RNA sequence: ACCUCGAUGUUGGAUCAGGACAUCCCGAUGGUGCAGCCGCUAUUAAAGGUUCGUUUGUUCAACGAUUAAAGUCCUACGUGAUCUGAGUUCAGACCGGAGUAAUCCAGGUCGGUUUCUAUCUACUUUCAAAUUCCUCCCUGUACGAAAGGACAAGAGAAAUAAGGCCUACUUCACAAAGCGCCUUCCCCCGUAAAUGAUAUCAUCUCAACUUAGUAUUAUACCCACACCCACCCAAGAACAGGGUU
């Protein structure tokens, strides 16, 4: 029995599980791209969201500073979050973090994920792309479209 | 909840219960179908080698919501007759007793306070 | 407990040869339209991922040349260019990698 | 004192008269009872000397004059907290720094 | 005309019909008599039934 | 602004529009009696119907030791220690047979929860059943009181000094020593501070409560 | 290959079918608003003996109600959602003592419903419901499919009969199924804290059919009886019950009239074939409350 | 008696029970040396129920407090591939006794290794149509010299059992739980009566027949069937199930 809980376990426990998830985002937050397990990512991505909008308080903020020197180990990556990241982030009030399945693991058969922050310097991951305007079902739903606007 | 073999307070001023001894009075028995007695049940006590029926008067369980819950199980000694053998009792009762199905009349006629 | 006879072929072949433990038809199979490889739908085609990460890869060896050692991430933004290509105006004030190829036609 | 409007006490011969007063008390009241106005159950029939009914708004007690004189009804109702019998007993205190000492 | 049956002797409520269900105390046992208000055909269809030869052919 | 703990609703997946209809019925109550602004730390004085006795009427003062529950059905506990006995009452807020809730005293305490007070001395716990309702001034920043309070010997009701409890009003120094402290640091947890997932930010819950409420009156 | 509706709409079309569905879900509802002046079916007074249709109530949560007497009583409240009348089947065609009508309950999407069934709700000329349930009724409670349903269907003072799937707990052991005691903790107990004891008897070379033992625990219906009906909300179509229902809350319940000996003939002043706000003959108030309930905004009560 | 059971012994206990009636309690009758209240005896009834401690390894028993009652059995003195090992059992030791001794003892006393990854059979949500105690009314009445003390009809409170639930309390906290809350519906097959023959009266009828007596049943629950991309889920081991406007 176990409905309507939230967090899945993940580590050799509870500390295990953010201690890891800490890695995962220390890594996204540097390099803006990274490929790990399924699960791990989609759990991990609440987190890197909910980082930003920490980061979009300032450096000001004693409550923010506090927070992020816990979540990214490396230091030198603070400045980087409160000076590059939340800059960047300020018009979108949220989505920050897309996520995408890419193919299984080689030596594990894991599913992976993809999971880069919006608008990096990187080349872009090939995204699912829907059909044309101009195939042939999506003109025959423009055309009952057009019955409609016109018909009024 | 006052079951076998718990502790109680004999708030009386009846000399048996009040008279300085080494043994805590305890419950042999609850006169109850299931063993666990809240308020107004009556139960058997082992005082000062001899057994006396007691009438639990506030208990630490907590009971429904706006009735009073005490800190320490507070019981009254009776006599089989149904006679309480002190004169007064100083501790308030709480005043569900009055309602509840049995002899309540008379713990009720020495008590001075009501919660 | 201990099995107390052995179990024939055809007990077995039925346990073994059922629907429930045979290999099922995947049917989410397509046509990648961009490279014309094989990829599984709701998945990213296996191709156009590595041809990307091979890029990427490169480009993060560039970054480490620039940034030269470690705690020296910079507090700008980046943006990479390649031969016969010049920073804008807004590019102006941010951090420049350079290539040694073109541009391919993917990345824009 | 939220237990009713008027308290009487009332004393007896015997026993039996008691239990004479007490029944008669209560025959009367169904006579004169309202419909909606609930039953009411005497107390203590096996008890000897006190017996105890209970109305709405009134409460009886039926006495020897015996009993009478080692309860005291009249002078804890009257006075509450002021009574002789709640001045003799005192409220117990645990020691400081909670030590016994023989 | 199966309710219209007749039966010999006091074989209307002296036979019984026992069946019993896969669960403790589900052994029932009805009467003639009241197995044939239940269901007319009942009597008839369990006379014929045991009377067929006992294999797979019978149902 | 001050809003009642019992109109922001627990995080759940019942539906919108289940609370709105508790709110209607929680507010229609409040117009017929008024709910004062309270706090855990403060004094209160109760007066209620009495259904044991002919609609006689009964006061209790205590001192707030818990405010809980959401809905109609939300409740706050009241103690006091009444010539030797310790007393506990959980009262409903929006139970009819209650006629005048008055603040005595308001006032907050250092922590959210007071349960820790059974296991205080007596006398932090003994309050006058009649005292003089002491007033400030309106537009008064609500006054907190810094009291840390001396306790009976270690066995307790809960184990206080543990950090999950997190009481900040409590003379440990007096009771404990170094090495009983040093051991209930291994049940720290010092991720949770950080832990993002795990807040309730109930700003744009409370805005839509107001607005609900500005509409009442 | 399976293909889903989005499979080959473009990003400018998916808001245009969105919305053209929903305007014509909103335009089937407004149709059918209007119970009596569209060519109804003859509308008969009750009688003893008869039964008349149920509704199909979403479970919204649980509240506490004040009695006169100072009790308090939890109910659940139960709201009607797009409840209407689907199908009437006559006491020849469904082999029973009864003819059955069929309520559908929570409005659905047609992108998620099966071909035939989506066929069915055409030619009714509403959208998809999630849950069908059958009533069995006497044939003068018979009433013309389309047609919807409220929640002051019932009274304050009437006795319900609520039947919804349980909470589901999955394969759960002995102890906490069937609430068997279990083997003590200490004083030896070697890997038996939690086990089943003997199964059956020695003498018998099986195991009796039906036996208590770990297995899959909920997720199956279960019908509770003879729940009084406090309060009505007439805006919102709640109903207000004693007590505890079946399933967990946002599920969907079957409410019909309670069968139980003591109220078998309480029908007589109970809107019998439904009850018709469209009639106008009296607008129902706002809310619509039991003697005993204590009213919301109503001076606090004394007992004198 | 027996070439039938047992090489991880047997007694108790834990857990979980299935069944019989020769019925301990609750139901329906007959008689009574049945005024009423308790009682005594017999017929019918197995749906339901049948307590907790102390002493002892206790099965027993005794003792204490209860109850409505604390039934009698059978099931390899049910059940140890579900569990204990307390007594009695192997290697050590002692008291008492036998014996020249080694050693022994139906006695007393201390300590002493309980394996198994389930192949097959069987089974893994069938229905609850719920039982009982107490208090009050009648009534303090009938009855009875008094003392005492009814039955049907009705009302309220509880306790358990089954099935659920989380608004409060509580352990806790997107939830799960009890210590908390909600619901819980048919009767018994023994006798008591008429009318009326054999046997013109009478007679309740293994006579024809007529009422207690329906001398058999409920009602209720479930009940449509795309895609089986992917996601989510109060659904879940997997699978399946629900939502995705
Ligand atoms: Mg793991
Ligand atoms: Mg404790
Ligand atoms: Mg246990
Ligand atoms: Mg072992
Ligand atoms: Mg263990
Ligand atoms: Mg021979
Ligand atoms: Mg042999
Ligand atoms: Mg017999
Ligand atoms: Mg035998
Ligand atoms: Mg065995
Ligand atoms: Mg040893
Ligand atoms: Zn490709």
């Amino acid at each position: 029995i176990s409905h309507g809980r939230v967090f899945r376990r993940m580590g050799l426990g509870p500390e295990s599980r953010i201690h890891l998830l800490r890695n995962l985002l220390t890594g996204l937050v540097r390099h803006e791209r990274i490929e790990a397990p399924w699960a791990r990512v989609d759990e991990m991505r609440g987190y890197a969201e909910k980082l930003i909008d920490y980061g979009k308080l300032g450096d000001t903020n004693e409550r923010a500073m506090r927070m992020a020197d816990f979540w990214l180990t490396e230091k030198d990556l603070i400045p980087k979050l409160f000076q590059v990241l939340a800059p960047r982030y300020k018009d979108q009030t949220g989505g920050y973090t897309r996520m995408l399945q890419i193919p299984n693991r080689s030596l594990d058969r894991a599913k992976m994920a993809v999971i880069e922050y919006k608008g990096n310097c990187l080349p872009p991951l090939p995204l699912p792309r829907r059909d044309s305007h101009l195939t042939l079902l999506n003109q025959l739903l423009q055309g009952l479209r057009q019955d409609l606007r016109q018909s009024q | 909840a006052i079951q076998k073999m718990t502790r109680v307070r004999v708030v009386d001023n009846s000399a048996l219960g009040n008279s300085p001894y080494h043994r805590a009075p305890r419950c042999i028995h609850v006169y109850k179908k299931n063993g666990v007695g809240k308020v107004g049940d009556q139960i058997l006590l082992a005082i000062k080698g001899q057994k006396k029926k007691a009438l639990i008067v506030g208990h630490c369980m907590p009971g429904p919501r706006m009735t009073p819950r005490f800190d320490s199980n507070n019981v009254v000694l009776i006599e089989d007759n149904g006679n309480p053998v002190g004169t007064r009792i100083k501790t308030p009762i709480p005043t569900s007793l009055r309602k509840r199905e049995g002899e309540y009349s008379k713990v009720l006629a020495i008590a001075q306070n009501f919660v | 407990a201990a099995p107390k006879n052995r179990r024939t072929i055809e007990v077995n072949r039925c346990r073994r040869r059922n629907p429930q433990k045979l290999i099922k038809v995947k049917n989410n199979i397509d046509v990648c339209p961009e490279c014309g490889h094989l990829k599984q739908k709701h998945v990213l085609c296996a191709y156009c991922y590595e041809k990307v990460c091979k890029e990427t890869a490169e480009i993060r060896r560039q970054i480490g040349k620039q940034e030269g050692g470690p705690f020296k991430a910079p507090t700008i933004e980046t943006v990479v260019l390649y031969t016969g290509e010049t920073p804008s105006e807004q590019d102006q004030g941010k951090r420049i990698i350079e290539r040694d190829r073109k541009r391919p036609s993917w990345f824009t | 004192m939220r237990y009713t409007d008027y308290f009487v006490i009332v004393s007896g011969t015997s026993t039996r008269h008691l239990h004479a007063m007490a029944f008669y008390v209560v025959k009367m009241y169904k006579h004169l009872k309202c419909k909606r106005d609930p039953h009411v159950k005497i107390e203590g029939k096996d008890t000897d000397d006190w017996l105890c009914v209970d109305f709405g708004s009134m409460v009886i007690h039926l006495m020897l004059p015996e009993t009478r004189e080692i309860y005291e009804l009249e002078k804890l109702w009257t006075l509450r907290s002021y009574d002789d019998q709640l001045a003799q007993i005192a409220p117990e205190t645990v020691p400081e720094d909670f030590i016994l000492g023989i | 005309n199966t309710r219209h049956i007749a039966f010999s002797g006091n074989k209307w409520e002296q036979k019984v019909y026992s069946s019993h269900t896969g669960y403790p105390g589900g052994f029932r046992q009805v009467t003639a008599a009241q197995l044939h208000l239940r269901d007319p055909v009942a009597i008839v269809k369990l006379a014929i039934y045991g009377m067929l030869p006992k294999n797979l052919h019978r149902r | 602004r001050f809003l009642s703990p019992e109109f922001i609703p627990r995080r759940g997946r019942t539906d919108p529009l289940k609370f709105q209809i508790e709110r209607k019925d929680m507010l229609e109550r409040r117009k017929v009696l008024h709910i004062p602004e309270f706090y855990v730390g403060s004094i209160l004085r109760v007066t209620t119907a009495d259904p044991y006795a002919s609609g006689k009427i009964s006061q209790f003062l205590g001192i707030c030791i818990q405010r809980s529950g959401r809905g109609l059905g939300a409740t706050f506990i009241l103690r006091n220690v009444i010539e030797g006995q310790g007393v506990e009452i959980c009262f409903e807020l929006y139970n009819p047979r209650v006629q005048e809730i008055q603040v005595v005293k308001l006032e907050k305490r250092l922590d959210d929860s007071l349960l820790y007070l059974r296991d205080a001395l007596p006398e932090y716990s003994t309050f006058d059943v009649n005292m003089k309702p002491v007033v400030q001034e309106p537009n008064q920043k609500v006054p907190v009181n810094e009291l840390k309070v001396k306790m009976k010997p270690k066995p307790w009701s809960k184990r206080w000094e543990r950090p999950n409890f997190n009481i900040k009003g409590i003379r440990f120094d007096l009771c404990l020593t170094e090495q009983q402290m040093k051991e209930a640091q291994k049940w720290n947890q010092p991720w949770l501070e950080f832990d993002m997932m795990r807040e309730y930010d109930t700003s744009k819950i409370e805005a839509a409560i107001w607005k609900e409420i500005e509409a009442s009156k | 290959s399976g293909t889903w509706w989005d499979e080959h709409l473009s990003e400018e079309n998916v808001p245009f079918i969105k919305q053209l569905v929903s305007d014509e879900d909103k335009a089937q509802l407004a149709s059918k608003l209007c119970p009596l002046k569209d060519e109804p079916w003859p509308i008969h007074p009750w009688e003893p003996g008869s039964f008349r249709v149920g509704l199909i109530a979403l479970k919204l949560g649980m509240m506490p109600l004040w009695t006169k007497d100072g009790q308090k009583h939890v109910v659940t409240l139960l709201q009607v959602q797009d409840c209407h009348v689907l199908k009437y089947t006559s006491k020849e065609n469904c082999n029973g003592k009864m003819a059955t009508l069929s309520v559908g309950g929570k409005t659905v999407s047609r992108f998620r419903k099966a071909t035939s069934i989506l066929e069915f709700y055409r030619e009714l000329g509403l959208p998809p419901k999630q849950t069908v349930k059958i009533f069995n009724i006497t044939d003068n409670a018979a009433i013309k499919p389309g047609t919807p349903l409220y929640a002051a269907h019932f009274r304050p003072g009437q006795y319900v009969d609520v039947t919804a799937k349980t909470i589901g707990k999955g394969f759960q052991g002995v102890m906490k199924r069937w609430g068997f005691k279990g083997q003590p903790a200490t004083h030896g107990q070697t890997k038996t804290h939690r086990r089943p004891g003997a199964v059956a008897t020695g003498d018998i070379g099986r195991v009796w059919p039906g036996t208590k033992m770990p297995g899959k625990m909920g997720n199956i219906y279960r019908t509770e009886y003879g729940l009084k009906v406090w309060r009505i909300n007439t805006k919102h179509n709640i109903i207000y019950v004693n007590g505890s229902v079946p399933g967990h809350k946002n599920c969907l319940v079957k409410v019909k009239d309670s069968k139980l000996p003591a109220y078998k003939d309480l029908g007589k002043n109970l809107p019998f074939p439904t009850y018709f706000p469209d009639g106008d003959e009296e607008e129902l108030p706002e809310d619509l409350y039991d003697e005993n309930v204590c009213q919301p905004g109503a001076p606090s009560i004394t007992f004198a």
